[PDB]
């Protein structure tokens, strides 16, 4: 569950960080926090 | 840590 255009991505950091197309940006704490 | 430059098409 994450904001409408954000997609989640695992990567090795054991963390998955939020990215969103159509905007070009990247977040480690989910943008419904952050927007 | 360490915040990935983002560019994804």
């Amino acid at each position: 569950f994450l904001p409408k255009g954000w997609e989640v991505r695992h990567a090795p950091n054991g963390r998955p960080f939020f990215i969103d197309h159509n905007t070009k940006t990247t977040t480690w704490e989910d943008p419904r926090l952050k927007i | 840590t360490a915040p990935p430059e983002y560019m994804e098409a």
